RNA sequence: GUCAACCGAGCGUUGAUCCGAGGAUGUCCGAAUGGGGAAACCCGGCACGAGUGAUGUCGUGUCACCAGGCGCUGAAUAUAUAGGCGUCUGGGGGGAACGCGGGGAAGUGAAACAUCUCAGUACCCGUAGGAAGAGAAAACAAAAUGUGAUUCCGUGAGUAGUGGCGAGCGAAAGCGGAGGAUGGCUAAACCGUAUGCAUGUGAUACCGGGUAGGGGUUGUGUGUGCGGGGUUGUGGGACCUAUCUUUCCGGCUCUACCUGGCUGGAGGGCAGUGAGAAAAUGUUGUGGUUAGCGGAAAUGGCUUGGGAUGGCCUGCCGUAGACGGUGAGAGCCCGGUACGUGAAAACCCGACGUCUGUCUUGAUGGUGUUCCCGAGUAGCAGCGGGCCCGUGGAAUCUGCUGUGAAUCUGCCGGGACCACCCGGUAAGCCUGAAUACUUCCCAGUGACCGAUAGCGGAUUAGUACCGUGAGGGAAUGGUGAAAAGUACCCCG
RNA sequence: UGCAUCCGGUGAAGCCGCCGAGUGAUCGAGUGGUGGAGGGUGUGGGAGUGAGAAUGCAGGCAUGAGUAGCGAUUAGGCAAGUGAGAACCUUGCCCGCCGAAAGACCAAGGGUUCCUGGGCCAGGCCAGUCCGCCCAGGGUGAGUCGGGACCUAAGGCGAGGCCG
RNA sequence: CAUAUAUCCUGAGAGGUGAUGCAUAGCCGAGUGAGGCGAAUUCGGUGAUCCUAUGCUGCCGAGAAAAGCCUCUAGCGAGGAC
């Protein structure tokens, strides 16, 4: 998801992205140990998801 | 703005035959931050998998030293953390078998 | 000792000269005298030091 | 990303990777600063949030010391102050060279050695700035009807000199250049005002005169601040005192009338972030910097060769025949080169403005007198430092200790000193350029090195290793054009 | 290295020979082999320009020499196994040694040496299938044990402060 | 008012419980190695450099600090103790 659309969504819709994405990243750990998952990017992909909303959040706070 | 959530905490679970025996003892091993406490560790693991927690162990462990054709070099140290459930003991599916 | 709490008078420096014209290095310590000034006509009386040049030339109240 | 691949997964013409500018995040240590500590790891307070049945737990801010402002309080103790409390603004540390101010060796030379040299060096301490320091004559000079702040460069000159007259050390005047700002502001005498501290003929006293009040623009002092005014050497300036006078309006010089001065408002200027007062804010400059882009001409023929970028022979471009790469010497193959072009943003230089200060309550050249012209200062004496000058007949400059002046017919200097002439005006402050340097960045260069050389370091380099520690400190480059790095068989 | 000429993947330099040459340092646009990219000559310019020796320095290698030694005062043997390979590794049975230790457990110090699996070029003073060696993975669990969050000693640092 | 083997405090050890447990000589098998079952346990002697004991006695050389603990008030208090 780019930051052009992560821009419309609220504060409180922010944080329940940040917070999902968040439970996303701690699943893709446990499944890379456990050694199951084939795709590596995803984990890529969750963390720089979680880096660009709180971009946004503070880009908002700081205005 | 901070948004602390309890899973980042936990990092990954350990795999190992002594890790497997503990489980089918119901006892769970993880790899936790290395700046946790005991009771910081207990609250995560009650909210990551809504069950109750009896006693929380933690041991710290050195990196291994190994060496290179550039020399000499050290791993990481991990903080190791072994959860022992209560008598619920509904089990934690995601440790993948 | 060597410096005026008031002006900064501070020790000078040179050579003593013996009769064989040996020059060995010496010092050229101020006056400094310990005057308790009054510094306000209330009364309060506090140790300073100060130059012998600097009570002839009535710098430190000494009431 | 790379050593450095081997995989495994994926992104990209809906613009990725990549390059430039501006933002965000930024664990812990470190000046390290909540407290402690064996640096990188221990333990907290307060406020606000999260979480829990509650304690535990988590997140975000904030909590060092000192200095200087402001406000509150004011011990012994009375005035009060020290101190205390609160709140704002700074500081702290690092850095290669260059600067300034202090402290300050010895080896060495003198064929010994102490004066002397080495050397104000090494080193150390305190402090900066992009440069610093110095700087606007109490200067030189020598009778020239002479120069005219400072700094730096060349001469003067290894000279005059100085020196156990040993070894050695060593100017300046003058002259030729770089750069020019022969630059600015103050203190005092006097006015006005405000205030602190004393008092007060407490009235005939203070406005500029004439008139009329009045018992305080205090009446008198003194101190301080503020604003005027005054910045000088042929002396200058206040105090006077004539003459001449280039805006308008307003309010004051105890009070009103007619006269002389202080103060606001309109033009008109004049200056500017400048040393000469200061913080800003706008518009503009194919002005600059910080990524880039375009850029002519041979698939030429024959021959050698694994390969042509070799040899011979043909063309072509050239504002481009610089330099590299490409399978061997390439202007025409590639990157480029000459030459053109390009900035959203940030920053840096200019410019024009808002803006600010400032003069216009002003200016001129004249006449004779009192006051002022930087004080524990100059001078003198004792003991030192440094000047060509090593105490010498020792001037000029300077530190400590005593003593200690004058304000212009005053003072200082012209190498003891005196008289006369000449020059200048100390004890207040700022000041650009010419000059020094390179940690770092960019673009280049070499009758420089080419792996025991060149940096210690072309390779794990301040690394391995050595030492308790400060510290010391290496060695190690080249297959091939391409890995095409020898499938498969045999002995082992 | 300036300038001018000439040679070169049809093979430069360097190296190893042969055959010759000059009065000397030396030479060979004479030649063969090796090699794979630059050289020669003339005339000027400049030198980090010539080594045999400094108990010279670095690297490589001789002589002594297949010589000394192979690190205590206990001692090993046999059978079987593994294996390409066994005096040394494994198992068994003997024998011997220590036993106020050569047994067991801590502190300081060390730092992964511990366990499992694998390996056998380097190391182990011989060999090695073994190993404190090499490679990979695994392994250290505290309200009560030793420390901190409790307290102080010597001593350290030290707000202000005094001295310089 | 008291001289008491009174009373209280400290305190090795014996005894009880902890312990219907746990462990064990052995015995069955099983064979890397895992498993099951499991007897009796009295009574004496000797004897510590360990404990009572930071005790007691003697001596001179005259032998840490703070925290902790207890108590006292000052002080907080309408709720608080078990």
């Amino acid at each position: 998801t780019t930051p052009g659309e992560l821009r419309e969504l609220t504060d409180d819709e922010l944080k329940d992205k940040l917070r999902e994405s968040k439970e996303e990243l701690f699943n893709l750990r446990f499944q890379m140990a456990t050694g199951q998952l084939s795709n590596n990017r995803r984990l890529r992909t969750v963390r720089q998801e979680i880096a660009r909303v709180y971009t946004v959040l503070r880009e908002r706070e700081l205005g | 703005a901070t948004i602390t959530d309890p899973r980042d905490i936990i990092l990954a679970p350990v795999i190992s035959e002594k890790s497997y025996g503990l489980i089918e003892d119901n006892v769970y091993t993880f790899v936790v931050h290395p700046d946790s406490n005991k009771t910081q560790i207990k609250i995560a693991i009650e909210k990551i998998f809504d069950v109750k927690v009896d006693s929380v162990n933690t041991a710290n462990r050195q990196g291994k030293r190994k060496r290179t054709r550039t020399g000499f070099g050290k791993r990481k140290s991990t903080k190791r953390a072994i959860v022992k459930l209560a008598a619920g003991s509904k089990p934690i599916d995601l440790f993948g078998a | 000792a060597a410096v005026c709490d008031i002006c900064g008078k501070g020790p000078g420096f040179g050579k003593s000269v013996s009769h064989s014209h040996r020059r060995t290095s010496r010092r050229w310590n101020p006056n400094i005298q310990p005057v308790r000034a009054v510094t306000r006509p209330g009364g309060n009386k506090q140790r300073i030091n100060a130059c012998t040049s600097c009570i002839k030339a009535g710098k430190v109240s000494r009431a």
